């Protein structure tokens, strides 16, 4: 599945892009999804403790929760909220 | 008569009067409002503005959750949540929340719950812009 | 150096949330809480067209000044505005608007809450429901 | 002294007047003062249990409190209040 990754706040300063596309298997482990992201941007390693995800606009912890991702789905990288 | 959940994100100047107006009900004797505004100082430095970025339409949806949970806890009628996006200068409003109810205790407690839970669960970030 | 203000007004005029919210804005303040009391169209089963309010002035004024002063003994607030309308307040129009500004939000919410409670308990004001 | 009695809300409906002047000794206890007022409009007997005084704009409970009243002081008859 070709998925959209969105970098909010700190995460975008580090990556240098607000978003990118990645190809991942439909069935993937939340932390696996993480490793794929770090690989494109090893720097994110430094912010790892401070990030959470959002899949199809619902939150999810960076665990071994099993995800099912369809093409075009959004994955938000959400550092700590200050609204 | 129909209970309203009015949620809006906008880059326009927010109006307290316009938002209070949206929660008025003949059945309600109470309206509580919270208004957040840009302070002119942070950690001892002087501040000219605040920049707000959000993840929509997730933010709007995390605000719906907060409404729903509010209506389960407290007999409220109307709820308005307006957040400004972009640059919010000193003394201008970044957020306005308004809740109406029959009696005051519900509106006061709902508003307080809204702002706390909004600051914790809703995907919004701010950068301070200095002098 | 911006002076702290306690703005207190009893009046037959229609109250403006925008007016009152402006009286408490402060570049040193990040939070404004407001409470707005409005006439309901019913009471204990009967339909209501208007409330009528009277007060013992200037004592109601003094009693609100005491509320202002007590609020500032606990909470780090900047400005407090208390506007109460007198005589005839028809349905959906405001009888009271209280606003408080402070640097952070708990102070402004708690002080507004203490203000309306204390006003209802202590300030010599009275309402008469006018029915259909 | 000659003092001004102010009647608010219900109490004005009963007495039938917003205010009047009456004469009172210099020292009088608050219950004694209420008794004078009650005497003067016996309808007020009905609410004897739900009223407070303000004397010179400060609350006074109807009991042994000793009042030292000066000419022109205001004595307000305060039924249970209902602001906001």
């Amino acid at each position: 599945s070709m998925v959209e990754v969105l970098y909010f706040a700190k995460s975008a300063e580090i990556t240098g892009v607000r978003s990118e596309t990645i190809s991942v298997p439909q069935e993937i482990k939340a932390l696996q999804l993480w490793k794929e992201i770090e690989t494109r941007h090893p720097g994110l390693a430094d912010v790892r403790n401070q990030i959470i995800f959002a899949v199809r606009q619902e939150y999810v912890e960076l665990g071994d929760q099993l995800l099912v991702l369809q093409p075009g789905d959004e994955i938000a990288v959400i550092p700590p909220i200050s609204g | 008569e129909k209970s309203k959940d009015v949620i809006n994100f906008t880059a326009e100047k927010l109006s307290v009067d316009e938002v209070s107006q949206l929660v008025i009900s003949p059945l309600c004797g109470a309206i509580s409002l919270f208004v957040g505004t840009t302070r002119n100082n942070f950690e001892g430095k002087k501040v000219i503005s605040l920049e707000y970025e959000a993840y929509l339409p997730m933010a709007e949806n995390e605000v719906r959750k907060i409404c729903s949970d509010i209506r389960q806890k407290w007999p409220v009628k109307h709820i308005a949540v307006f957040h400004r996006l972009g640059l919010v200068p000193v003394s201008e409003a970044s957020i306005i929340i308004a809740v109406s109810s029959a009696h005051r205790a519900a509106s006061l407690e709902a508003v307080s719950y809204a702002i706390d839970t909004l600051k914790a669960k809703v995907p919004i970030w701010k950068k301070e812009i200095y002098e």
